[PDB]
């Protein structure tokens, strides 16, 4: 609700689209398990659908790492600091990727 | 004990080596050969695992019918990287950094 | 409050033991036997319930009949106070007549 | 072939990966939610919610239905009716050419049965077969059959093509011991013997219109020259037949078995029969 | 004790995260939290800004 | 000096057998010794994993009883009378102590008595399960053959080893044919084992298959199932339990 939650004005990070735009986005990091069986969807983004994704952003330094060993997660860091994580558990590749 | 590799390196003159063995069982035009008798499918194909140090699976024995197909297979290679090894071999940019042990 | 706050202790199964290992194990010895036997003849349990089964009010008339005779005297007045109850539910109450 | 090479490239079947087939587990109901349960499906107050509404045809006072309408015999004796599955002769051809029933050998109900031609339920009277005349046209067989009753028109067809059929009788007891014997073979009892047919039916069994099995053998060939010139056909004579020692052969009454005599005990454990000696009881069996 | 572990570890983990907003941790360089590589940081710097800097200079 | 072994039951003439390789334990690399030929239908029928389901379903709930009771409203001790009369104060209105609202008393719908959960699928099913088994076990390189399951030495270490080296897996279960006529060697080195499991032709089953992931059979053993297992189709409607005389039932 609104008065129940904060709220902020229109902004960007650094006047973004003035000079040059900038890809706010700078690192990735997916931990997707070798076996879960939640980690099937991570699995698949990882293995036919990540290097493309790096090769289309060349801005961003995706890392991937083998070992949460029960539950993915995908953790996005930013120029401005702000770091947000989204979970990626039991999802479908489809799924992932637009995530 | 030394555990055995699944690696397997089809050799270029295997058309050539298959057919040594071939003499040493069985006329022109042997790729045709059929092999629904046993005795003589059992002494090739045990003589090219021998050799190659690949034997068939048994999911493959039946449709092995003639030696065209015995040729067939062995020109199929087999990867011994896991998943491990083949995320970073396929020379990724830059930008990406995979961790695995 | 309603949830526990420490972990509770870990429950390790040992999926390799004996009873797990061989489980199933001549369960198509009839199949498999020239039909000597019957997978029934491997239930192990009641009296009265291997290989049978049924709803309550069955099953409390089976085992009137099977062990009844057998029953501590408590035991087999709400047994029969429990097969009067459920042939009236059964006969009498419901949606579906 | 195509799916087993499917098979190799998935990961290996277990436990865990097994499923139902879909559309075969129907999901369950429990009424729980604004849908389900705010009253569960019962509806409003009143003796249907509460599970107390009167008994399965109760017309709310109004006579019912099934108490408005007279009585009538609809069924007065059925327990008592006697009954007798039929054996058409399409199915009985049907039989004999795919092997399951031998020409070459009498047919009696035991060898229908091994054969699964029919299915009889003894505990449910029925006394035996009776064959139809359905698929006159078109049966060439022949058959030594012995059955339990018979049209003539289903007489002509077994006759028509150098055959005999014959009408024997079964009571209650002794047809279910020709029909499954191997169970009478071990209970342990000794063959008992045939009863006669009751008061009602001698007069069909001592007639040679029907092939009667204690009318006189001497009466028949008169019923089958006249069925013959009935039905417009040559009566074969069968006493030149290849195997007419075969189409011959019959049953005594007072037997269930062909070369077996009423009093013997069969034991299967040893391959033996055993026969009796005492006088009393030869004279009972042999009665 | 209700028999279960899935609510245990779901309030510990919300626990955490509440212990995790009173006392929060003093903040440390980025080049020592897992996931970093130097390398890779400095090129993406670059190829962010739509630059070629050298990288020995940069 | 090979080891062959033809399919004796008739095959359909529209269908070509399958094949498989005889191996030996009595050395670590000793695989094929011979070449040995499976009836299409027994080792090569759809693969149906439903069925399988079915099967495995069925296997785990037949046997089951479940000894749990809880005390109805009636079975729990006192409560006959009225705590308090219906007019008069100004509580909520009860008719005994022990209704299942009231602390203490008894579940309303609970447990009732030992249940059995007994039922039985038509035998051709389980046959057909059990067919099935068996060729996905073998489409996924998992099942092998044996002349014997004969061992030089009784040391478990020996089995295991042999075990690892040629890819089987984490479990085996050993099929050999009569419970009598098991060799010394691998009755003793797999009673110390606990994913290696030593059974007799008579005890396989589709949950012990399934579970383990190789599966290793004799040669007498493939033998007896496919005369056991072909029995299925092409069998009449029974007259009586096949425990009683029939004229060609063994
Ligand atoms: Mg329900
Ligand atoms: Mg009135
Ligand atoms: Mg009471
Ligand atoms: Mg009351
Ligand atoms: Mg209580």
């Amino acid at each position: 609700t609104a008065r129940g939650t904060p709220s902020r004005f229109l902004a960007s990070v650094l006047h973004n689209g003035l000079g040059r735009y900038v890809q706010q986005l700078q690192r990735l990091s997916f931990s997707v398990s070798r076996d879960g069986a939640s980690s099937r969807g991570a699995r698949e983004f990882v293995e036919r659908e990540v290097i493309d994704f790096a090769r289309r952003n060349p801005g961003v330094v995706i890392y991937v790492n083998s070992r949460p060993c029960c539950v993915p997660r995908v953790v996005a860091e930013y120029l401005n600091g702000a770091v947000r994580e989204e979970s990626i558990h039991c999802k479908s590749v489809e799924e992932i990727s637009t995530l | 004990p030394p555990l055995r590799s699944r690696a397997y390196t089809p050799p270029e003159d295997l058309q050539s080596r298959l057919e040594s063995y071939v003499k040493e069982v069985f006329p022109s035009n042997w790729q045709d050969i059929s092999l629904e008798d046993s005795r003589l499918k059992f002494n090739l194909l045990a003589h090219l695992a021998d050799d190659l140090g690949h034997v068939v699976p048994n999911s493959r024995l039946h449709q092995m019918c003639r030696v065209r197909d015995v040729l067939d297979f062995y020109n199929v290679p087999i990867q011994d990287r896991s998943k491990f090894d083949e995320l970073s071999a396929s020379n990724l940019p830059p930008n990406l950094k995979i961790t695995w042990s | 409050i309603g949830i526990r706050l420490t972990l509770p202790p870990p429950k390790v199964v040992d999926r390799w033991n004996e009873k797990r290992a061989m489980f199933g194990v001549y369960d198509n010895i009839g199949i498999l036997g020239n039909f000597e036997k019957h997978p029934k003849e491997l239930i192990r349990g009641p009296i009265w319930l291997r290989g049978w089964k049924g709803n309550e009010l069955q099953r409390c008339i089976r085992k009137r009949k099977m062990v009844g005779s057998r029953m501590f005297a408590d035991d087999l007045h709400n047994l029969n106070k429990r097969i009067r109850y459920l042939y009236k539910h059964f006969n009498r109450h419901g949606k579906f007549r | 072939a195509r799916a087993l090479d499917l098979l190799r490239g998935l990961p290996r079947v277990s436990l865990a990966n097994l499923k139902p087939n879909p559309g075969s587990k129907k999901p369950e109901r429990r009424p729980r939610g604004r849908r389900r349960g705010r009253k569960c499906g019962r509806g409003h107050k009143g003796e249907r919610q509460r599970g107390t509404r009167p008994r399965l045809g109760f017309e709310g006072g109004q006579t019912p239905f099934y108490i408005r309408i007279p009585k009538y015999g609809f069924n007065e004796g059925h327990s008592f009716r006697r009954q007798y599955k039929p054996l058409s002769l399409n199915r009985l051809q049907y039989l004999i050419d795919l092997g399951r029933v031998d020409p070459s050998q009498p047919i009696d109900l035991t060898q229908l049965v091994n054969g699964r031609g029919v299915t009889i339920q003894p505990l449910k009277r029925d006394y035996g077969v009776q064959l139809v005349e359905e698929g006159a046209d078109t049966f060439t067989a022949k058959v030594n059959i012995e059955v339990q009753l018979a049209s003539e028109l289903a007489i002509a067809a077994i006759e028509k093509n150098g055959g005999v059929v014959t009408t024997a009788f079964y009571d209650p007891r002794s047809l279910d011991i020709v029909c499954k014997p191997v169970p009478f073979f071990l209970r342990g009892q000794p063959i008992p013997k045939r009863m006669l047919p009751p008061e009602e039916l001698v007069p069909y069994y001592t007639d040679a219109k029907n092939r009667g099995y204690l009318a006189d053998p001497a009466k028949f060939p008169e019923a089958r020259l006249e069925l013959a010139r009935k039905y417009g056909y040559i009566l074969p004579d069968i006493t030149k037949d290849e195997l007419f020692k075969m189409l011959c052969t019959r049953k005594d009454p007072r037997q269930i078995f062909f070369g077996l005599a009423p009093g013997w005990v069969v034991n299967m454990a040893d391959k033996k029969i055993l026969k009796p000696t005492d006088e009393n009881l030869l004279k009972y069996y042999t009665s | 004790v209700k028999k279960g572990f899935r609510a245990a570890f779901r309030f510990q983990k919300e626990l955490e995260r509440q212990r995790l907003l009173r006392c929060p941790p003093p903040p440390v360089r980025r080049s020592e939290k897992p996931n970093w590589d130097y390398h890779a940081e400095i090129q993406a710097f670059g190829h962010r800004l739509q630059e070629n800097f050298s990288l020995d200079l940069l | 000096e090979p080891v062959l072994r033809k399919v004796e039951l008739p095959v359909p003439t529209h269908r070509r057998p399958v094949q498989a390789w005889v191996e030996s334990l009595r050395g670590f690399e000793q695989e094929r010794v011979g070449l040995a030929d499976l009836h299409p239908d027994v080792f090569a029928t759809a693969p149906r994993l439903d069925i399988l389901h079915q099967v495995a379903m069925w296997q785990k709930n037949f046997k089951r009883i479940s000894y749990a009771k809880t005390k109805t409203r009636a079975e729990v001790r006192g409560g006959g009378r009225k705590p308090w009369p219906q007019k008069g104060t100004g509580r909520a209105r009860h008719g005994s102590i022990r209704s299942p609202l009231w602390r203490g008393g008894g579940v309303a719908h609970g447990p009732r008595g030992p249940t059995s959960y007994y039922y039985m699928l038509p035998m051709k099913v389980r046959a057909l399960g059990l067919k099935v088994a068996l060729t996905v076990k073998l489409a996924q390189d998992d099942l092998h053959i044996m002349d014997s399951l004969e061992l030089p030495t009784g040391d478990p270490q020996y089995l295991t080893e042999l075990a690892h080296y040629r890819r089987w897996g984490d479990s085996v279960l050993l099929v050999d044919l009569t419970h009598e006529e098991m060799p010394q060697s691998i009755v003793e080195a797999t009673s110390r084992l606990k994913t290696f499991n030593l059974i007799p032709a008579v005890g396989l089953n589709v949950h012990s298959m399934l579970k383990h992931q190789t599966l290793v059979l004799t040669l007498p053993t493939v033998a007896f199932l496919e005369d056991k297992l072909l029995w299925q189709d092409s069998r009449y409607r029974p007259l009586y339990p096949f425990s009683l005389p029939y004229s060609d039932f063994p």
